[PDB]
Formats: structure tokens, C-alpha cells, sequence
RNA sequence: AGACAACCUGGCGAACUGAAACAUCUUAGUAGCCAGAGGAAAAGAAAGCAAAAGCGAUUCCCGUAGUAGCGGCGAGCGAA
RNA sequence: CUGACCGCGUGCCUGUUGAAGAAUGAGCCGGCGACUCAUAGGCAGUGGCUUGGUUAAGGGAACCCACCGGAGCCGUAGCGAAAGCGAGUCUUCAUAGGGCAAUUGUCACUGCUUAUGGACCCGAACCUGGGUGAUCUAUCCAUGACCAGGAUGAAGCUUGG
RNA sequence: AACCCAGAGCUAGCUGGUUCUCCCCGAAAUGCGUUGAGGCGCAGCAGUUGACUGGACAUCUAGGGGUAAAGCACUGUUUCGGUGCGGGCCGCGAGAGCGGUACCAAAUCGAGGCAAACUCUGAAUACUAGAUAUGACCUCCAAAUAACAGGGGUCAAGGUCGGCCAGUGAGACGAUGGGGGAUAAGCUUCAUCGUCGAGAGGGAAACAGCCCGGAUCACCAGCUAAGGCCCCUAAAUGACCGCUCAGUGAUAAAGGAGGUAGGGGUGCAGAGACAGCCAGGAGGUUUGCCUAGAAGCAGCCACCCUUGAAAGAGUGCGUAAUAGCUCACUGAUCGAGCGCUCUUGCGCCGAAGAUGAACGGGGCUAAGCGGUCUGCCGAAGCUGUGGGAUGUAAAAAAACAUCGGUAGGGGAGCGUUCCGUGUUAGGGAGAAACGCGUGCGUGAGCCGCGUUGGACGAAGCGGAAGCGAGAAUGUCGGCUUG
RNA sequence: GACCAGGCCCGGGCGACUGUUUACCAAAAACACAGGUCUCCGCAAAGUCGUAAGACCAUGUAUGGGGGCUGACGCCUGCC
RNA sequence: CUAUAACGGUCCUAAGGUAGCGAAAUUCCUUGUCGGGUAAGUUCCGACCCGCACGAAAGGCGUAACGAUCUGGGCACUGUCUCGGAGAGAGGCUCGGUGAAAUAGACAUGUCUGUGAAGAUGCGGACUACCUGCACCUGGACAGAAAGACCCUAUGAAGCU
RNA sequence: CAGGUAGACAGUUUCUAUGGGGCGUAGGCCUCCCAAAAGGUAACGGAGGCGUGCAAAGGUUUCCUCGGGCCGGACGGAGAUUGGCCCUCGAGUGCAAAGGCAGAAGGGAGCUUGACUGCAAGACCCACCCGUCGAGCAGGGACGAAAGUCGGCCUUAGUGAUCCGACGGUGCCGAGUGGAAGGGCCGUCGCUCAACGGAUAAAAGUUACUCUAGGGAUAACAGGCUGAUCUUCCCCAAGAGUUCACAUCGACGGGAAGGUUUGGCACCUCGAUGUCGGCUCUUCGCCACCUGGGGCUGUAGUAUGUUCCAAGGGUUGGGCUGUUCGCCCAUUAAAGCGGUACGUGAGCUGGGUUCAGAACGUCGUGAGACAGUUCGGUCCAUAUCCGGUGUGGGCGUUAGAG
RNA sequence: UUCUGGUGUCCUAGGCGUAGAGGAACCACACCAAUCCAUCCCGAACUUGGUGGUUAAACUCUACUGCGGUGACGAUACUGUAGGGGAGGUCCUGCGGAAAAAUAGCUCGACGCCAGG
């Protein structure tokens, strides 16, 4: 009598938001059709998935007024560090180990 | 009928004591003069 | 010619159960009943096992091995 | 020791989202009454030994046992279904590329837990084998016994035909 | 489908039971699969242990999404008017034509909405990813005097992998966004949080799921939170500003209202008002029709003009209808505050049940509700003083930081019968059951202390268990209640 | 004349009748029965019991035996 | 006349209910209509018929007799009733003797309302009530009795097909 | 020994969800909404599809791109071939929807088989089992002048573990040795195993003759929440009432209280809360039937009709049914509606329903069955306590008594 | 160093309408024939080979706001937290975030690059 209730439950998000770290080969978008087109350093897939070719960063931007045009970049900078806490924790591991 | 009634838990929110006059909600306790400190209370010296 | 605690040999031989049901299988050839006999019985002197090397009638304990294998290749059974 | 009077305080266990519960259970008292053992796998604590650890069955002037008993097991080489090759091997035309390797203890005692056993204790209706049952009752068989008292009045038989 | 004995202590994913102390940590009631959904396997959330770690909290910035809201570009519906295409109808006439109809309808335009499966747009949060700091205390050294930076020592705190092992798998309500239902349920179903579950205490009269709040202990000490200050119960029947007269103050609507304090607009008030007493209050005309009659007053049409201070083809009653009566309107005296209007606050009626006032009671006109300022009460919270315990940690301390807790996990202990040390120490000046000792312990329990009887047996360091009971409609015995 | 000692009619349904049946909640229209039909059996029958010997059947013998349904009596017992 | 169809056409099966009976131990709707009975009768008897779903040896229809059968109306007879009452016996009641029972957490065991696992002597507020016997009634203590027999579940048991 | 063959006899099965069970539907995958702007998400919540198809609808190298309006040309018709203007990707894309795509993934051509072998860093999802994408390398090719693209199809459904068997190919084992049987291994194929994580290769019912273990986790009676329904009300009123809305009835719609009908949930109670109707005995509520007083009346009076205060009282006897306005008879002032676990079974009957027998109609081949009918069918009790009716005793009443 | 077309890339996106200006060079059409080729029919396209006439078309350049695109601030919705009101449907304050819509407006893009006269 109900007839109804047959939903699939599939999942298809954006996997790596703008300005995350893209491994090589990692998937940027798993999509149904082509919302975001491939820009440069990304490859389309069989089912329009968009995956990173080289490590770097993902940049969502319009490739036309309407289109997303996802892209990737090397993005390597900042070697410099400023955190005391990490050094402190490491220092404690050793001091306590020595004490005990 | 056609109007529901308010039961346990539900009854409480309608009918618990609320202090619904902005004024008394506001208030704060007396403070005091700082009461400068007090001596010791014990001494072996004897 | 009757008797027997348990052990033993023979004949007949279940089921609840395990398989999360159940018909192959497992409990199990157990229980029980019948028939003999002994202080022990049954087995036993090779038409055996082996493997290019050797053994040497049976019967038990260890160990190979919970291995090889068998199995609705399931539960499980399991040698030499 | 007893308690004038005041205040606070909706038995206990099981079990539930939720019980003082008008859900369960128990009359009271005292006892009896529930995760045990065997052997094995794994892990931890402790100890012995180690460029190895350990013995089992079996002996031992009983049983325990000092000593003996090295057969056996564990740790030493992997990869492969297998032949095989071996610090490598399988997959392949190939390093290519990848997978897995390129190393480790052991024995025992004491706990935990798993496995097979009735396996924490109590409780079924039931199943199957063997035997005892017809003095009750249900048919039958043999052989006995019983059925007051009255009423009606058939067929046959006999007469007026 | 007998009865007894045996396999048989059958099996039971089902019910009931599971005993001595303390200490630390302490959940879930979700998904998935299941002949599966009042089971079980894995994950998810405990314990405990080993590494590698880096955080967690706050702040800020990026990145994607289409939700809330909005919108009519899309799709689907949607009203009002425009436009007229084209069609039907009258017929003329034996072809389609100009047209006409208060005509039916297709595209369009203007105005106008609506939608979980509509979007040209589109937040806040959430999420993911980055950097940015600094928490709590100390001891300090040098200060006039602080502060802080200067170090040194602590303490507190996140995770991601593993090992050994659990319990859990129908949660409940409240807040929000929703489905189903009847925008009914203390209903059901999911998403994000809180409490209960597993959590005490005070407020709520009583009252898991609401508010404050988190229980290591002692204290015949204090300050507060939520809530409160007339009596029962602690604390002002305390201040001033207002508002209610129903016992409202404790419960429900549409609707009704010259209740009541105010406010927002409106005109009138010596070319004097609403009060009342008053006077006047029409000619055409019986408006035309209809009707027996319609003459203001059955009904309908015209619905004006004249006169004047003023009269509407008459406001109502009434008459067969007329007439009659009276309104509107208009002048005089008395005399200058009265209409209208919507809403604010508190109230009244609407608002009625079955044992007896049900709302804490006594009561109250403030001891009710609206507003501000001061004092107080108020908890197991915070303070003060003094003990205990865990780790942090490895040693005397001392110092911090914690110490609710069911299922459950880990640590440390007591006790009982028996064995090794023993034919022990001790013991007929007397072994154990009963009691005085708040002696002693955090506690399970231990020391002593006594009796008519009266025979055995500790302590210490160790070992084993038929080892700890109020829960099984347990079970054996003795006893009661009725 | 105390004790003892039939209440009776009118109309229905079901069962023809007397009888038997749930020992301890059902005495009935349920079962049975006299009768009816069907069908099987030739005598070392069919049927039943027993693994087998064999025993009922039957020391009977086709108007006799076993089985199924309907249940006096009256008229009947359709079609596929 | 109007109706009801004596009689016809269609798919159908293997054929399409014969005789009797009929709202029936079978008719649901349904106390079906009508007649008799009754003062009034959903029961009852006789009929009609659209037999929801009667029907010919799971026999049809009817029958005299018989029934501790079911069913309706009668006459006689009465405490069945109107509407109770008195009486005798045995118990009850009191005294002497012997002397159980099931149940039982402990009970120092009020009413009304309110609350609460949403129907409390055990909680809150108010009212009410000297303590304790004996006889009497049974509204509560979700009173006793049997781990419900209805409902569901169990990869329960058993019987029959 | 073999084939057939009586449930005569045996051994067993017969699913779960299911806002109680049964009946009905459903069981796997895909897409959209609920899904709360990452993911994920539940409901017998709302819409649909799939269990394929294609030797090309695949692969490449190229070229152009649809529609729906209007205008032209005979029938040609509203809509078919042929030329000119707006266009938002409104066309299509094999089949459902969503996202996509107009240098196209739309259409058409040219050649071709890459819908190859050996693979693969890393990711996504993530209880596991599964599943999805993949830069890049080697061989050997297609297309293309070359760059380059090509290991299936615009993407998401078109599919199912293991065991077992089957076929083709093997420079692997082959139980003394050589063989072989057989097996291994690689490529594959075989189940609407659809209940789609599939208990076996192979299994339906019924129990009212029942029975055990459990459950108020889930029912029926009753209590509670909720009032959809039901009772009683109030608002607006179009009208009707000769005229006249409100003497009286009040269409169309609206707002409430009740808690007793039918229901919804399923919270207590399955180690048990004994049902319908009568008897006896209560007691309470009102929104009132009758008696007491009153308005208004389309009240002459007598009757009334309606409302208002009123629960003090009253509220018959019968015929039919097991059956409270279901009802005819005769009255009567009237002959009420209710609550009290549809009051009252430790007070009573057992006519009904829920026991075992039996039969009728019907369903089922059958055992049996029907919230259809019909005839029969032991409803147990010496009050502990509260409650109530009676009656006492002690004691209080302050000296003791009548 | 302007100008001429040659290619491209950030993007407010860039355009259609009305206007103009462009021929010495460049660009493009009219013209001409046909091997390679090509038109499923056609040199329409595509092709090779010629004439080399206009700027008409197309392109380029400068204006325009009539359309198209764009788009505010403010305010308000809504929402985080902390609370409250209402028998409910749902409403309201405190601190934090904050629009869509409309209107005013804002644009007829900004840079490179090479061969030139």
C-alpha cells in the first residue's frame, strides 16, 4: 500500500577545501556531473571526479562567471616557526624520564 | 476539550518560581569595607 | 545347568543433544538389554610396515600431531 | 537506661525510560546453598637459565623424591599452490613495479580469559530404551448367583358361524 | 498416548538467585548484518598497559555548501482588469465578408500571490584547515612599593595507533528544526544540546526528566546562587511611584461592555454644547405605479422644488389604507464642558460534574501586580580551621591537582577451617559461644573482660580451599500469627 | 381419611423406538441399532495380528465372511 | 393498464439443480412483510418469497408410538411474587473441656483532596478521631488460591491432516 | 538386486518487519524530497525506476550545432519536405530522476577494436565483506601530419560471498620408481540463493484436546493522557416566521467546556486488575423530565413554547429480547440523563460471551474454522487491618458518688 | 610611438541599439578559373590559382545608460548565545553576525606579447 521508501544513501562531498594540503593523486571533489571543472594540475576522472596531480593547494575560482575551475599550486613557504609549547612538551618527556 | 493539559516537567516550567521583575534579577549583595587583617590566634611563646 | 561390584568379548542398539532450525553428520556405536568367560579378557606370531635405507608377533604409556587427512570441506571427527 | 515536645525522614532485593510503589520475593530464627576442577591456546606479574630453555613416559631400598631418562617441543629463513630457489622469493618481457620477507628467546609458579567437559546454581513440557501393571476401569471367556409385588393381554388352540 | 528405573546433572539464546572492606577510574541504551530484531558479531563509549605524539579552551582569517529568510528568471499552480485574435449564434444570400451580443475560450500585458520533490539570489551557525597566545602557583634575586618581565621546581591538563579485557545494545523528558497524527497525546520518528539514567542538596506544598548546583570527612563557624522576608517555617507586616475592589490574585477562547486609572486623533464650548422645559416641525402631495386601499411608513419609481428659523416625497408606532402620533431639523431661558475615535494596563460576564473547601492552609485590600533602592534569610556551593585518600614521583616531608557514581575494570586488605615452622608459646588458677570497654581500626574486624560447665590450642612469616548469605513461590529443623 | 400413592392438555423441532456415552462441570438431536445399497472373497478366501512359524477368520464355506456410507415405515432417490 | 416474464440472445463449463421443502438446529441485512395467538409477544404457529450460502442415501419430504430432549400457549395448584410474617430443629451467641487452617517483610495500619510508574494508612495540605473489647455486614488492603488458562513471543514440546 | 507404489508409518520445516497479532503490503540496487546551507540520518513518510541495451549508442581525427515563435510556397489538415528573424545550454543525451554538457557529453561522417596483457604511488568510502577514482611505467596496437587521446559506454541502478561442479590452457604434485586416475593453478561459466550478507542440494498447514518457559517489553476488560467522534453550549447570522433576523427554527461558517459513546497511544496491572445483563443497597453531578418560584411569548383564558434561580424530593406495572430511551399495552404530576474499576460476584443468579460434546449454512482437498447460528455445560471463602452498624469495659473528667 | 592583426591571461565581464570615423599599410568582402582537393546537390562552405574593384558588410576605434549586466550604505527580516510571554499555532527583549529585494548608483573593461610604416 505504501509503495514508497527506496532511498540510496550515497555520499558525494568536496574533499579538500580551498587552502588545504593536496597529496598527489588525492581526490579534490567527488561529484555527480561536473560542478567544478578541472583547472590545472588536476585530472578529471571516469565519473567526473577531480583529483590532484601534484602537491600544493586547491583554489576554487570562477573560470567563467558561472563555473568553479578548481586549481592546485606548490604553495611551499613558512619553514619558520614560533611555538614554545611543542618544544616544552618534548623537553618534559625527557626531564621526567630522567627523573624516573 | 481541544486544549491539552500540562504534566510533569511540562507542568514545572509553567509553574516554577520565577523572579520575573527585572529589578530583583539585577541586584547584588552588600560589599563591605575591606576589613583590614586580623592577628594570629595561637602562640607557643606563652 | 544358577550367582556376581566394576573391568572384557559378542549380538541388537536408541534419543534428548551439537550443527544456534534440520532430514547427510554429531551425541555413538555411547546408554541400555540379552549371551559367555576370566582373574584378567580380547589380540597375537607376519600373504605386516616400510622405502633404495631398515624393521621385525601381540598389548599398553609417552610423542610424532589436534599435524596428514576427512567433513551439508558445515558442526566436528582426527590417524600412522 | 527511659523517654514531654519540635524538626527531617515517601521499607530491603530483583528490576526497570521510570518503584515508597497498589510490580517480584520473603512468616520469623538457625543452618545447608551458587564462576569449581582437569588438560590445552593466549596475555601479564615473578623467578631459573641462555652464544640455547626444557625434559615426558619410565626407573629411584615403597608413595614424595637426589640422580638418571635428549625421544619430543620452542627460539634459530623466507617466498611459493607446488617443483623450486634462498637473503631473498612469487607475480612478469623485465631490478622494472609491487606483495611478504631482510628473525628470534625459553621453563615454571600465580592470576585473567578462551576451548571441551553436567561448566555458576535452581527450574521445564517433552524424547528414546528396558521393565511393572486389567483388584479400578474397557471389551470378551468359563462358571455360578440374582431380579418383591401387581397390570395388560398377542400369536397359537377351542367353541355360535 | 501410562507408571517406575536408566541415557540424565538432557536442552532452555527464558525466569529467579550470585554472600566480607575499603580505594581509584567509570559507560551505553547508536549504526551495520542477522530465520534477526524483549539475543549475538563488529564498530561507537569504559578500564588498564606501551609507544608517537601533539593539543584542548578562547581569538581571528580563509573554503565549499543552498538551509532560514526572501523571489517570480525556471517548473507547477494563482486571482483582477486590457487586448483581441478565432469559434458558436441572427440571418443576407447558395462565398467569404463588415460587423454587432451582458457569449464561450488560447498567447500576451499590467496589478497580485503561493510551493518539501521551484530558483536568478542567499545569511547566522556547523564543518574542515591554518597562527596566537598564554593557565595555576611557588621560591626567589635588587628594589622606595608595587607590578611584571629574569630565570629555577612543581601542578594542571589533549589526542592518533596498539596489547589484555568489559558492559552496552527498546532509553525518558525538556529546548530547537522538522516527518507521521488532527501543527491531538506523558504518542511516534530522526538531527543538535541539557538533566535523569548512573546525582545527592536547596526552590518548586507533595513531585526522575524545569531552575541554581555538584556531595572525601569533621565543625552547636561565616558569604552567597535559584528562590524569598505576615503565621504555620528562617528572614523588612521595609522604603517611595503607580494600578486593581474581582477574593482576581489558580485554569481556556471567540464574543460583549458608560468598569476602571492614560494615551493617541478629532470638532464643538459670548455669529454659548451636549442636559432637560420648551415652540416650531410644511406647500406641491394622496410622488408615479401596483393594490379593495398604498396617502412617509405592503412594494417599487422619480426622490426634487417652494416656503422660510426649520421640514427627509417624512424617524417610528399605527390606521382597511387615510388620519393620528412622534423623530430629524429649528428659536428662548439655565448654564460654558461635552461628542466622536483606536489602542495600552488591570479587571467583569462568557467559563458548568459527578465522595468534601482542592489553587499549600490561616488569611490579606495589600500579606495582589507593574517599577526602582536599600538591609537579611537561603545549599552538602564557596570561605575559615583541622584530618584522610589517590598521582605526580620515587621517599621524610612539603607542595599542588583531584576524591558522586549503577553496569563494569584495576589496586590494597580482613576473616573462617586445614597444613609447614610444633608431641610450638600458653592452658584444669582454666580452650570457645555471651557481653563492659564509642579501648582500636577507613572498614571488613582485633585486643583485652566475665559464668555453671571446661578441654585444647594461638601470634609471626607462608600454603590450600566444600572459604564470607535477608532474598532462588530456595531448603532441612524449631517456633510463632490467625 | 396417617404413612405410601400418576398433575394433565393443545401445538411444534430433532431423533423412528428400548439402549449406550465424556469414572469427577456436557445424557444430547451424539453413538448404536432392526432395515438399505455399494464393494471385495471360490476355501490351503479377502481382511486383521506376527519379521517367522503360525493363530483368528471358520472347526464356518457365497442367502456365508470383511469393509464404506445411510439409518424403522411411506413415496422417492434428478442432472454432470 | 402499468408491472412481474409464459418465451427468447449471448460467454460458459462436464453440466448447469429435478421432486420436495423453505427467512428453516441453514436468511446476514432481520424485531423481513402478512394472519392467528397476547391488553402489549424481537420468542411461537400458519403462509409468502429477492434460498447472503436448502436439496435428494455427508439422503429429500412426512410420519402413529417413545423422550429425566429443546420449544410456545393452556386448566388445577401454590410464598415463586405482590410484601413479607410467625414458628420447630441444627448451627450462630455465652460458659466448662480438647483444639486446627490457609495467609503472614515488619506494620505504632484514619477521611477528603493533591500528587506520584499517571486509581496510597505509609508523601503534601486540611479535617477527623480517648484506649481497648464483643456481636454483625463485606467497600477497600489493586485481599487468599493456583509464576494466567485469553493475547503475544520462543528458530519451545506434543496431537492430528 | 532393480522400477513403481497407500500419511498405513516415521523423521522434520512452515521467515521477519509489522505504532498488539492475523489479513494486506514489504524485503536487493539507483535517483529526488523529509535531511536542519560538509558528510551521515528515521518512519507501513511522499514521488519514480532497475534485474538492461549497444559491434555499436564504444575509440579516435574532423565538421556543424538544436529547438519553439513569425514570414514564403499546392493539398498538408493545429501538426510532415523547402528558404528568411528572436533564442535561456526551452533539443537532446536508449531506458527513471538529479547534477551535467551548447570549443559541446547534442548530430553526422573517416578509419578502427583500448569493451588490450603485466601493473600501479596515492586517495575516497570505511564494523568487517564489499565498492570508486587513479598520476605513471613495460609490451603490442588503433586513430591522428603531429601534439596527443584511447585498458568501454555524460555520471550515479542493470546485480549477488563461500563450498561445489563445469569447460579451455598448463616448462607445477602425482603417496616404492616410470606412468597414469585425480588434484592443483591461470581464463572462465553455472541459482528471479528475489526472504537479494545467501541456515539444507531438498520441506506446507492445524490445534477449541492442548502443554511448558516467559511478558503489562505486546493486546482484550478497567484506570490515565487526547478529544478526532459523541453530549451540552456561545458568535455571526441568509432567510423562514402574513409584514417583522432573534415568540419559535435557525442554512452557510466560527469559538469553547465535558468525559460518560466510538475511538488514538499503549504508561501501571499477565507469580493473575474475574467480563455483559438482572437482584439488593447506596451516594453523588447537572446543563431540570415532575413538583417551588420568574421573565419573554406570534401569552384572551385553558393548554403551552422557550429560556432563568432551583438537586429538597420524586423519577410506576407489565409483554418481547441474554441484551438501560429498543418498543407496544395501561396508567401516571412525571414516569430524566448520568458518575460511582460501563458502582456493587471475599454480597447473590449465570440467561450471553472466551472451555471440553454435538449439529446447520459456509470456507478449507484435509486436520479443522467463522468478532454466524443452534441444544448441554459443579462461578471457591470459619474476617487479620482500615471502613460501617450496635453495644460494652478501663481510664479521663483532680476528693469520691446519685 | 602611437597605429595595424597575432596570439594569449587576470576579470566587475563587457555586450546587443543609436551614432559617427577607418583605406597610403593592414583586415575583409565583389571578381576569376580550376591538379591537389571539396562539396551526401551545389567552389555555398573547404581548396588551390588568378583580378587585384569598394570599406558597402564584417572587423577595429571614440561616444553614448534607450535596453542588458552590475550594485550599494542605511534599515528590516533571520539567526548564534542568555533569558522571557503565550492554554497553544507562536511571540519578545539583552550582547554577537547579518541579508535577499528595491532604489540611488557603477561600468561600453586593465594589462602583456611579438612582426610592422
Amino acid at each position: 500500500t505504501k509503495n514508497g521508501r527506496d532511498s540510496k544513501g550515497q555520499r558525494l562531498g568536496v574533499k579538500i577545501y580551498g587552502d588545504q594540503v593536496a597529496k598527489p593523486g588525492a581526490i579534490i571533489i567527488r561529484q555527480r556531473g561536473t560542478k567544478f571543472h578541472p583547472g590545472k594540475n588536476v585530472g578529471i576522472g571516469k565519473d567526473h571526479t577531480i583529483f590532484a596531480l601534484i602537491d600544493g593547494l586547491v583554489k576554487f575560482e570562477k573560470y567563467g562567471p558561472d563555473k568553479k575551475k578548481v586549481s592546485v599550486y606548490p604553495r611551499e613557504i613558512q619553514p619558520e616557526n614560533p611555538n614554545s609549547y611543542r618544544a616544552r612538551k618534548r623537553e618534559n618527556f625527557r626531564l621526567q624520564r630522567e627523573k624516573k | 476539550s481541544s486544549r491539552p493539559q500540562k504534566k510533569g516537567t511540562a507542568h514545572h516550567m509553567k509553574t516554577r518560581p520565577k523572579k520575573t521583575a527585572r529589578w530583583d534579577i539585577k541586584r547584588g549583595p552588600a560589599v563591605y569595607p575591606p576589613l583590614p587583617p586580623l592577628p594570629a590566634e595561637w602562640t607557643i611563646v606563652s
